[PDB]
């Protein structure tokens, strides 16, 4: 994953 | 604002570690100390003071996941915040990270900018 992935990621476990 | 925060920083990688403790430097956080491994980090966080923790995630002798763990299951320290800023990129790791209690996770390679957005973002989850 690139930085924007976990990101994207991270935002759609509720960070 | 609160520059004296204390932060650990946790790296097997000596650079690493000189490169988060400059970036710190850079943004006003001077109270900044180190430890190599998982080991090492929860020895330096009983000296106390500590206020948050970045943390890489393959160590030897414990990995970083295993600390963040350790961490949120510890009644002295349970909301200690702690990013991971670490290689490890695969999405099941991530998840597993951010499920363990993780406040954020950088991957590496990583800019200036991000480690100081990434930071940012957790001061104003829990309103530092
Ligand atoms: F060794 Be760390 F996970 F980059
Ligand atoms: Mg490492």
């Amino acid at each position: 994953a690139s930085q924007d992935q976990v990101d994207d990621l991270l935002d759609s476990l509720g960070f | 604002a609160d520059k004296e925060l204390k932060f650990l920083v946790v790296d097997d990688f000596s650079t690493m570690r000189r490169i988060v403790r400059n970036l710190l430097k850079e943004l006003g956080f001077n109270n900044v100390e180190e430890a190599e491994d998982g080991v090492d980090a929860l020895n330096k966080l009983q000296a106390g003071g500590f206020g948050f923790i970045i943390s890489d995630w393959n160590m030897p002798n414990m990995d970083g996941l295993e600390l963040l763990k350790t961490i949120r299951a510890d009644s002295a320290m349970s909301a200690l915040p702690v990013l991971m800023v670490t290689a490890e990129a695969k999405k099941e790791n991530i998840i597993a990270a951010a499920q363990a209690g993780a406040s954020g996770y950088v991957v590496k390679p990583f800019t200036a900018a991000t480690l100081e957005e990434k930071l940012n973002k957790i001061f104003e989850k829990l309103g530092m």
